Order: structure tokens, then C-alpha cells, then sequence
């Protein structure tokens, strides 16, 4: 319906210019850490390179070429997954320790 | 005032598994899963995967949480226990009587719908080298993973903890499959104590029906004869010396059990001086040290081991091995009273009976021959089975020793402790 | 719960305090 | 038979709740007694010397 | 059926009393072995300073050669009849009994009336025992378990009976003569300080009548003296602290004085302890373990165990905890610990305290399976409690604490007391007893 | 493990046998 | 052995209320608490009579002196 401000936002962001995904940018706390150290040994070495080529981008003041930009279509929400699992385990702990 | 004691129920379903429950009319629930699972059912590349699976039971599965099985049991006072033998792996829940369903659950949601997660599974693989470390302090207990390891070739020569180098090289998927592959139908019974037949009936319908390869059986104890010797430098010299005996099924299996109570089989007087056992007077009158000698008998489906444990000095073992070696040879030529065997199968009938006598003991044996035969025997033909043994079955089994291939292995300051050719 | 009693006596020892030396 | 410093223990200063509460009003009459004895010696001390005492004197 | 059920369903235990002294109680089973056996209040709490070590070599000497079956005729003829045969001394309770079929229980009762009653106590078996027993305490030395529970007990209960070890000390072992022995027997093993205990397929009637004609030559009362009586045993809180670095891992036990066997507190204490529980570094729970002391314990890896316990005797006890841990943890281990009790006396939740409940209702039906546990249960209730209670009784017991129960006992035990500490191997952290008696109470 | 009284019986009664669970200790049974 | 090791005697430096080692020190122990708490709280009350005092002295100074409220 409204998916186009939802593609016009992500553009306007301006992360995809980086070339980093969504997932790349979520503040860490005690659930993104812990969801980012069950993460499998491909997609941590990933994030790893394209947080540390966007910091080095971040650094000369620059953004990548047009086509290597991140797509809105081609955005994986390689993180969710495993951080939704960590947050449901954290509430049932919170709700096993309310009674 | 005295209560009726009731039967043992028995029920096997059309899909394999075997069904055993017992109204105890009692305070606490006991029941057990036993599965034809091992460190047998292993093999040359999946080794130690039984022992991760074991230590592996609070792990998230399908329908709990790692988090709610732990405290789910723990709200109730209850305990999940696994006891691995060679061939057997034995899920246990004890409980309440009003919190059976619960642990029930919990159960098989351990058993049938395990997830494996790799983090999970990644966390937990430094807890089998504790775990064996732990055990390993017993000597005993390394000297039978050699012997076994040198005794047989393939199947019962698998150790029961991890070994070193598989220490953290056990995969997710190779747990998956293991389970997979022998947590079935054929090969598992579930046994019951303080509970109703019909909903240990309908529930193990209900949840435990799942099938793949395999179903029951099984491959070769393929029998060898090996020694091997690991210096320690230790205060003592543990060793142990045996020869394939027969499997747990026949009437042998009993003659061996029997020649093990009319040998040193284990003291029953506290601080005694081991009277009526052969094996530490015919020790005892050779040589005058600290020691202890035992007769040590294995009997597995497949197959069995029968001979004799020593425990003594650097040099006391040569000598001890031999004179316990020697009382078994001077029995195996013939030199048996009819009142040794009299004593023994009393003191093994006795000693059963006594193992049978608590609820845990009891459901082991039920289990045990759930999963052995797929039927139950009670204790009446277990002490006929005994009695029935003759004489000669007795100077049989151990003849069949003395002449049988030898399997050793010691563990101690072994400089004059013997290899089996100098026996 | 268990608090409320002595955040009760905490909130009374407070309480004189702001009188003890005003 | 309960004591004489077990019944303040028991009752008084067990809590440390309590405890503060006993020392706060303690300290709140000490105050009070402590000061007006200490000025009394002192004004007996020092009889007829200070204004209060000649201050009818000349009032 | 429910749980409530069955325990009223249970077996009645049943108890009759010879005219002599002797108390003969019974629990009878449909299962065809049975356990029977002698409870004495022996032990080293009723030895003195000259004495000590009495009730143990009488234990040692007891299964050796009788004056009616000398040597090893004892031995030869219990294990030949396909049974067992067993011993031990608790500092208040020292213990016979037989494991056997219950087909065999008139000779097992008889060979346990021939051990009470007629010991032979050979001079060179004497001297045989004096060696095994100057090997047994090398053996308990090394033990660190052991050593430092005996050390918590002599810190305790320190210049009474309760401080002796139930052993003794090397010096009475080297010493202690043949009149020593027979005079602490003469005085101590009589019928009126005596308990027959029995269960398994067995008839309470049989047992009285073997009982009867075996055990009714005890005698029944003193020579107008010697009858000693406990003293109450002074509690002192107080440290011992055994350094030894070259050791691998620090044991620490510490404890508050504790209620006596009377006390019904003793079940609110039992819960209280349940809540704390116990943790072994085998334990499979480890982070999500329900327990906050086990819990951070495991995540954190502070100690290799630790055990909550209530050692009770006549009119006092040891209430606290023992834990193993590295020399670095030994500070952290202490300040959960503590932190546990201090929040238990304070603040206690309903679910955990139904937990703590529960933990207790499973460990008291867990322990009270097969014979010899009922046995034991039988022969130390009727010494301690003077009756044997039933499963309802404790039952209703439990059922009656809740939250506010445990917060007025624990505070009762635990809060603003001076603990007996005892500390053995690399325990140079090992707080203060200053900083353990300050974490003894709150901030609140 | 120093005298022969207390070395009796620790000689290997039977195969080792591991149990391993969430409230008790890990045990090696024989 | 380790059981020959019995703690030395703290008859000396003990209070006399513990003295007696036939006697349950339960009984004595809520007194010999409140005696050297009550120590501590004399303390504390002694010395917050002392701070007031001195506190209120320096805010005293900080406040409007003689000569401002003379000339007032
Ligand atoms: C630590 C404190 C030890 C006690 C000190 C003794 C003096 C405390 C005290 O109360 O002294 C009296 C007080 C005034 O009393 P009055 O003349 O009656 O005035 C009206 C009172 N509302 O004067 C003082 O002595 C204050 C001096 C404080 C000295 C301590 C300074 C601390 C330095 C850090």
C-alpha cells in the first residue's frame, strides 16, 4: 500500500549509499549482542566487512558507486530471526520470574 | 498392615515399542524411557555423540525451552536423569504423583523433539571434558574403557565418554541424526511405576510413535584378544584380566553370573576380611600386602566378558594376578564343592533380589528386559533360572575362560606386572 | 511487599532528619 | 527472663531500620538534655559573671 | 488416586517394648528381602576426653569374631547365607544392621543380638584395628570433605563433646585399652537406650517374639548411677582457618547454631535450604537453574559445589552451607551465599518457597525407597524423634509453611548471628570475620 | 586409600554405567 | 591426624555471659548484641550532635552578619 515511503525512507536514510543492510545499523544492546553472537560464521564475517568498508567510507567522507548501493528489494533481514528468538526468551524468563 | 501387591502390566504396540507400567498405589512416580541407544551405536567417525546427548537433555527442544524444562521440573521438585550404558540409553523422570503429565512432557519432548541448536550444542561441548574428567578419577573406570577398547573390535570397544580429540568436534547434525537414526519405535520402551497402564498407553500412541532405519537388531561384538597398558605412576596398580563369556540370553549367562559369587565377586561384611570369597584368600595366603581382587563379569546382548579385577603394589600384581589366575584354573580343572555353588546362588539370588528392591533398581531391570527380549520375567523365575544352574555349567564357564582368547588391561607403575603371553 | 514497611520506618528516619538540624 | 539490653536489642535495634530511627530521636533529646545541663554547669560555673544575671539589673 | 492419598495409604509403621527395655519397631512391605538392625544413642557426643575413639573401634571390633561364633565365623556365616551386614557412628547415633531375605530374619536378628551383646574384643585384634584405624585417619586427612566438617564442628561447638571427632584423635587410637572399650559398652549398649528396627516382608509379631527371646538378656536399667545424660553443647561462633596453598581448591563451611531434632522449625529450615539448594558442576541445569545462588554460581563458574545443610542433634545443630570452590571465588562465593540468606530472611517470594516445598515433599518420598532407608528412618526417629512420624504428618507440616513461615524462621536462625566458620586450603581470600558477621545482617 | 579394609570393593563390580541429570550429581555406577 | 588438632581455650578473653560450656549461649546472645550495639548507637548519637553543631556554625557564617543586620 504504502511500501513506496517505506522505499522512499530507506533511500532518504541513506545507509544503502554505505552499502550496509538494515540490520547493520540496530543499536547493540544486551539482546542485538546476543543475537549477533548466535549468528552463523558467513553472515558475522559479512557484517563485519560491510560495517568496516562503510566505516571506512564513513572516515574519507564518501559513498559508494550508484549500482553497488543497497537495494530495498535486495535488503535481508539477515538479524531478526535469531534476535526475535533471544527477546521471546528473554520475556518468558521475565514472565517465568513474575510468578 | 500389609498392602496387595499388584502386577506388573505389559502392552506392545503394532509400530514395535514396549509398554510397561506398575500401580504402586505410591507418593512418588518413576518413570523411564529406555532406548536400544549407546556408545555401541557409534561409530569409526561419530564417536562420543551418545555422550553429548546424554549431558545434552536440558538442551531447547521443540515444544520447551532449555529455560522451562529446567525450571518446569525444578518448580515441581522434580529430576531428569539419562543413564547410558554401552548399549542402553535410560531417560528417567521422577516426581510427585500430581505432577506426572508435566514431567511426562518434558520427557518426551527431550526424547522424540529435540532442536539441537548450534550455539546450544557449541555452549555445552566443553562440559564432556568435565564430565569425563570427572569419572575418569575412578581408575576403574579407565582400565574398562581399555579393556573394552582391547577386548572387542568395533562394537563394544567404543568408550562410553568422548573421545579426547572428538572433545568439541561433535556436530549439531550428527546429534540429529544419531537420535534420528536410533531413537524408534523398535528400539525404545517405555517403562512406568506410581501411574495408570491406559494414558502411559495413549500418550506413548499418541507422542511416541516415529520410525527410520535400523529397527532393533544390530551389527558384530566382534570378539579379539588385546592388552593394552597405560604407565600412570599412580600409588596403586589397577589391572584387569578377562575372556569372552556368553551373552546375557542363555542359561551360560547364569553359570558365569554364579562362578562370579563363587570367585570373589564383593564383600558383604563391612571391614570383613573377604572370608568366603575364593579369589582374595587364594591371594591372601600367597602374598601379604594391601590389595583387592575382585571377579568382574560383563554380559551384553551380543555377547560378554568374564574374568577378574586386581588392584594392588608395583610388584604384588605379578603375583596376584597369577595366584587369582591360578584359583581360576584350580576350579576349571574340577575342585568345586556342591556347598560354594549352594552359597553363591544364594548369595547371587539374595543379591538380585536386593537390586530389584528399590524403585530405581526395579525400573532399570524392567527396562533392561523391555529393550533385551521385548518381555518381562518375574523375580520367582528369575531365582528358578539361578537355581536350575548345575555343577558342570559352572566348571564349564570357567574352563571356557582359561581356554578362551585373553583380553587385558592395566593402568599403575607396571614394570612387574605381566603382558598375557607371560601368563 | 516486604519493602513497605521499612521504606515506611526509612521514610520516618528521613523525615526527622529534615528536623534534626532543620 | 528477657534482660535489660536484649529487650533494646530485640525490640529497638535489631533492624537497621529501626536502628537509624532510635539514633535520629536519641540524638534529637540528647540535644535538648545535653545542652541545657552543659549550659547550666557553666552558668553555675561562671555565677553572677554573665548578662543573665545582672540583666534585671539594669532592665 | 493423588499424592495425599497415598501418603495416608502407606504402610503404618508399628512399634512394641520388652519389659527389659528394649524398644522393637517394624514396617511391614509385600517385597520378600527386608532390612533389620540395632540403633544405640552412642556415639562421640556421649565419649569423653579420655574415651574418645571408643564407639569407633567397637564398630571396628564389632563384626570381628563374637564369643559364641569366634575368628571369622561371623563373617563366613553372614555371607554365606546371602546377605549383608553393616556398621556405622554418627556423633550422637552409632548403628548395626542386617540387609538379608526376609526368609532369613530369625538368624539375622540373632547374629545381631550376638554382636550387641557378647563381644569377644581380642587383645591382638586390638592391636590389628589400632593399625587400620591409624590408616583410616591418614585417610580422612586427605580428605578435605571431611576434614573440614570435623574443624566446623570443633570451632562450633568448641571445648563440649560435640567438637570431638566421631574417630578421635591419634593419640586415644595409639592408647586406648581393652577396659576403655568394655566399660564405654558396659555402660552405653543397654536395651532402654536401645532400638530394634525392622522393614520388609516381615510380621510385627515375629520380630517381637525373636526379640523377645534373643535381646530380653539385656539389662534393664542402670547400678544407681552412671547413667550419663547429655549436657547441652555450648555453640560459639567462631573461625578456623587451615591455610594450605599447596591443596588445589578451597573448602569453606559456614553455619549458624541450629534448632535440635524437637524443633518443628526444623521442616521451615529444610524448605529455607531447598530454596538455596545445592549445585555440582556435573549439574545440567547450570544458567537456568532456579536456585539464584547455583544460577549465578554456574554462569559466572564461582565454585565447583556447594551444599546447603541442617545437621541436627538433641538440643542443637549446624544450620549454614559448604561450598568448593577456586581461591579467587572464595569472597563472591561467600557474598551470594549470604546475599541468599539475608534475602530469604527478609523478602521470600510464594513461588519459590512452593518450590523449596516441593523440592522437600520429592526428597522426603525419594529417600524413604527400598528397605534399609526405611530401616535407618525407623532406628534414628524412635532414638531422636521418640516416635516414627509418618509421610502425612511431615506432610501437613509442609503444608503449613508458607512465605511469611520461612521469612520468621530463617530471620530467626540466620539474621544478625555470629556463624561457625571453617576454612580449609588456599583460603587466603576467605573474608574477614569481621565482613562475614557484618554479612550476617543487611543494609535494609 | 592406604589400608586393605577400605581398598575392598573397589575392585570393578560391574560395567560402568554413566548417568548424568538436571538435579543430581553425575555418577558412575559400577 | 586433622582430629588431633582441638581448638585452643578462649575461656580467657570470652565474655562472662558464654563462660559455661554446658550452657546455650541463645539466651545471652540478644544481650551481648545489645550492649555493643548500644555502644555504636551512643556513638553515632554523640557524634550527630557534634556535626549539627558544626555544620550549623559554617551555614551560620554564610548567613547575614552583625554589622549588615545592624545597619539593616
Ligand atoms: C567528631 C566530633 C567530636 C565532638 C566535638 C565536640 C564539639 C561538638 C559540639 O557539639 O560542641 C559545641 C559547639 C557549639 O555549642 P554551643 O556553644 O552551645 O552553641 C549552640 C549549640 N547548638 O561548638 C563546637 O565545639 C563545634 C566544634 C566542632 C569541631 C569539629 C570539627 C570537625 C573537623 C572536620
Amino acid at each position: 500500500w504504502l511500501e513506496g515511503i517505506r522505499k522512499w525512507y530507506y533511500n532518504a536514510a541513506g545507509f544503502n549509499k554505505l552499502g550496509l543492510m538494515r540490520d547493520d545499523t540496530i543499536h547493540e544492546n544486551d539482546d542485538v549482542k546476543e543475537a549477533i553472537r548466535r549468528l552463523p560464521e558467513n553472515l558475522y564475517n559479512d557484517r563485519v566487512f560491510r560495517i568496516k568498508r562503510a566505516l571506512d567510507l564513513s572516515m574519507r567522507q564518501q559513498i559508494l558507486p550508484k549500482e553497488q548501493w543497497t537495494k530495498y528489494e535486495e535488503d535481508k533481514s539477515y538479524l531478526e530471526p535469531y534476535l526475535k528468538e533471544v527477546i521471546r526468551e528473554r520475556k518468558e524468563r521475565e514472565e517465568w520470574a513474575k510468578k | 498392615v500389609p498392602p496387595h501387591p499388584q502386577d506388573l502390566e505389559f502392552t506392545r504396540l503394532p509400530n514395535g515399542l514396549v509398554i510397561a507400567s506398575l500401580e504402586n498405589y505410591a507418593p512418588a512416580s518413576r518413570i523411564g524411557l529406555f532406548i536400544k541407544a549407546g556408545s555401541r551405536y557409534e561409530n569409526s567417525n561419530n564417536l562420543g555423540t551418545s555422550h553429548l546427548l546424554r549431558l545434552a537433555s536440558s538442551l531447547t527442544t521443540k515444544g520447551a525451552s532449555s529455560f522451562k524444562i529446567t525450571r518446569g521440573i525444578e518448580a515441581v521438585g522434580g529430576k531428569l536423569s539419562v543413564t547410558s550404558t554401552r548399549e542402553n540409553m535410560a531417560y528417567t523422570v521422577e516426581c510427585l504423583r500430581d505432577d506426572v503429565d508435566i514431567l511426562m512432557e518434558f520427557l518426551l519432548n527431550v526424547t522424540t523433539a529435540p532442536e539441537f541448536r548450534r550455539w546450544e550444542v557449541a555452549a555445552l561441548q566443553p562440559q564432556l571434558r568435565i564430565d569425563k574428567a570427572v569419572a575418569l578419577q575412578n581408575p576403574q573406570a579407565h582400565v574398562i574403557e581399555n579393556l573394552h577398547a582391547a577386548a572387542y573390535r568395533n562394537a563394544l570397544a567404543n568408550s562410553l565418554y568422548c573421545p579426547d580429540y572428538r572433545i568439541g568436534k561433535v556436530t549439531p547434525v550428527e546429534l540429529h541424526d544419531y537420535v534420528q537414526n536410533h531413537f524408534t519405535s523398535a528400539r525404545m520402551a517405555l517403562i512406568g511405576l506410581g501411574v495408570s497402564h491406559p494414558v502411559l498407553k495413549q500418550v506413548a500412541e499418541q507422542f511416541l510413535n516415529i520410525r527410520g532405519g535400523l529397527g532393533l537388531s544390530g551389527a558384530k561384538a566382534k570378539y579379539h584378544g588385546g592388552e593394552i597398558r597405560e604407565q600412570n605412576g599412580d600409588s596403586l596398580v589397577h589391572a584387569a584380566l578377562v575372556a569372552e563369556s556368553a551373552a546375557i540370553g542363555s542359561a551360560e549367562a547364569n553359570a558365569f553370573s554364579v562362578l562370579q559369587h563363587v570367585l570373589g565377586a564383593g564383600p558383604h561384611v563391612k571391614r570383613g576380611s573377604n572370608a568366603t570369597s575364593s579369589l582374595y584368600q587364594a591371594v591372601a595366603k600367597g602374598v601379604h600386602q594391601p590389595f583387592d581382587v575382585s571377579a568382574f563379569n560383563a554380559s551384553y546382548s551380543d555377547s560378554g566378558l568374564f574374568g577378574f579385577y586386581t588392584i594392588s603394589q608395583a610388584a604384588s600384581a605379578g603375583d596376584v594376578i597369577k595366584a587369582a589366575y591360578n584359583q581360576v584354573k584350580t576350579i576349571a580343572q574340577g575342585n568345586l564343592s556342591n556347598p560354594d555353588v549352594q552359597a553363591a546362588k544364594n548369595k547371587l539370588k539374595a543379591g538380585y533380589l536386593m537390586s530389584v528392591e528399590s524403585s530405581e533398581g526395579f525400573l532399570d531391570e524392567v527396562g533392561s528386559q523391555a529393550l533385551a527380549a521385548g518381555s518381562y520375567t518375574p523375580p520367582s523365575t528369575v531365582l528358578q533360572q539361578i537355581d536350575a544352574v548345575a555343577d558342570a555349567d559352572v566348571i564349564n564357564a570357567a574352563k571356557k575362560f582359561v581356554s578362551g582368547r585373553k583380553s587385558m588391561a592395566a593402568s599403575g607403575n607396571l614394570g612387574h606386572t605381566p603382558f598375557i603371553d607371560e601368563l | 511487599r516486604n519493602w513497605v514497611p521499612t521504606a515506611q520506618l526509612w521514610g520516618a528516619v528521613g523525615a526527622v532528619g529534615l528536623v534534626s538540624a532543620t | 527472663a528477657p534482660t535489660l539490653t536484649a529487650r533494646l536489642y530485640s525490640l529497638l535495634f535489631r533492624r537497621t531500620s529501626t536502628f537509624a530511627l532510635t539514633i535520629v530521636v536519641g540524638a534529637l533529646f540528647f540535644e535538648r538534655a545535653f545542652d541545657q545541663g552543659a549550659d547550666a554547669i557553666y552558668e553555675h560555673i561562671n555565677e553572677g559573671k554573665l548578662w543573665k544575671h545582672i540583666k534585671h539589673k539594669y532592665e | 488416586a493423588t499424592y495425599a492419598q497415598a501418603l495416608q495409604s502407606v504402610p503404618e509403621t508399628q512399634v512394641s517394648q520388652l519389659d527389659n527395655g528394649l524398644r522393637v519397631a517394624s514396617e511391614q512391605s509385600s517385597q520378600p528381602t527386608c532390612t533389620v538392625g540395632v540403633w544405640i544413642d552412642a556415639g562421640s557426643r556421649y565419649e569423653s576426653e579420655k574415651n574418645n575413639g571408643a564407639g569407633y573401634f567397637v564398630e571396628h571390633l564389632a563384626f570381628k569374631g563374637t564369643k559364641n561364633r569366634p575368628g571369622n565365623a561371623l563373617e563366613k556365616e553372614v555371607e554365606s547365607m546371602g546377605a549383608h551386614l553393616n556398621a556405622y557412628s554418627t556423633r550422637e547415633h552409632t548403628a548395626y544392621y542386617i540387609k538379608a531375605l526376609s526368609k532369613d530374619l530369625p538368624k539375622a536378628v540373632e547374629l545381631l543380638a550376638d554382636i550387641v551383646q557378647n563381644c569377644s574384643l581380642e587383645d591382638s585384634q586390638i592391636e590389628k584395628e589400632r593399625d587400620v584405624i591409624l590408616q583410616e585417619l591418614q585417610e580422612n586427612d586427605t580428605s578435605m570433605r571431611d576434614v573440614v566438617f570435623n574443624y566446623l564442628h570443633a570451632t562450633a561447638f568448641q571445648g563440649t563433646p560435640l567438637a570431638q571427632s566421631v574417630e578421635g584423635p591419634s593419640e586415644n587410637v595409639r592408647k586406648l585399652s581393652r577396659a576403655d572399650l568394655t566399660e564405654y559398652l558396659s555402660r552405653h549398649y543397654k536395651a532402654p537406650r536401645m532400638v530394634l528396627a525392622a522393614a520388609g516382608g516381615l510380621e510385627h509379631r515375629q520380630l517381637l517374639d525373636l526379640a523377645q527371646k534373643h535381646f530380653s538378656g539385656l539389662s534393664g536399667t542402670y547400678d544407681e548411677d552412671a547413667v550419663p545424660t547429655l549436657s547441652p553443647c555450648r555453640f560459639t561462633g567462631s573461625q578456623i582457618c587451615h591455610r594450605e596453598d599447596g591443596l588445589p581448591l578451597a573448602h569453606v563451611a559456614i553455619a549458624v547454631e541450629g534448632p535440635g531434632w524437637a524443633h518443628p522449625d526444623n521442616v521451615a529450615l529444610q524448605v529455607a535450604n531447598a530454596i538455596i539448594g545445592h549445585y555440582d558442576c556435573t549439574y545440567g541445569g547450570g544458567a537456568h537453574l532456579s536456585s539464584p545462588l547455583a544460577s549465578i554460581a554456574a554462569t559466572n563458574k564461582l565454585c565447583q559445589s556447594f551444599q546447603t545443610f541442617n545437621i541436627c542433634y538433641a538440643d542443637t545443630g549446624l544450620l549454614g552451607a559448604h561450598f568448593v570452590c577456586d581461591h579467587m571465588s572464595i569472597d563472591d562465593m561467600m557474598f551470594v551465599l549470604q546475599g541468599q540468606w539475608m534475602r530469604l530472611c527478609t523478602s521470600a517470594t510464594e513461588s519459590e518457597v512452593l518450590r523449596g516445598k516441593n523440592l522437600l515433599r520429592n526428597a522426603l518420598v525419594s529417600h524413604l525407597d527400598g528397605t534399609t532407608p526405611v530401616c535407618e528412618d525407623i532406628g534414628r526417629s524412635l532414638l531422636t524423634y521418640g516416635r516414627r512420624i509418618p509421610l502425612a504428618e511431615w506432610e501437613s507440616r509442609i503444608a503449613e509453611v508458607d512465605a511469611r513461615v520461612v521469612r520468621e524462621v530463617c530471620s530467626k536462625y540466620f539474621y544478625d548471628q555470629c556463624p561457625a566458620v571453617a576454612g580449609f586450603g588456599p583460603i587466603e581470600q576467605l573474608p574477614d570475620y569481621n565482613r562475614i558477621r557484618s554479612g550476617m545482617f543487611w543494609l535494609r | 586409600v592406604l589400608c586393605r579394609e577400605s581398598l575392598r570393593g573397589q575392585a570393578a563390580g560391574r560395567p560402568l554405567v554413566a548417568s548424568v541429570s538436571l538435579n543430581v550429581p553425575a555418577s558412575v555406577r559400577y | 591426624s586433622h582430629t588431633d588438632i582441638k581448638v585452643p581455650d578462649f575461656s580467657d578473653y570470652r565474655r562472662p555471659e558464654v563462660l559455661d560450656s554446658t550452657k546455650s549461649s541463645k539466651e545471652s546472645s540478644e544481650a551481648r548484641k545489645g550492649f555493643s550495639y548500644l555502644v555504636t548507637a551512643t556513638t553515632t548519637v554523640g557524634v550527630a550532635y557534634a556535626a549539627k553543631n558544626v555544620v550549623s556554625q559554617f551555614v551560620s557564617s554564610m548567613s547575614a552578619s552583625a554589622d549588615v543586620l545592624a545597619m539593616s
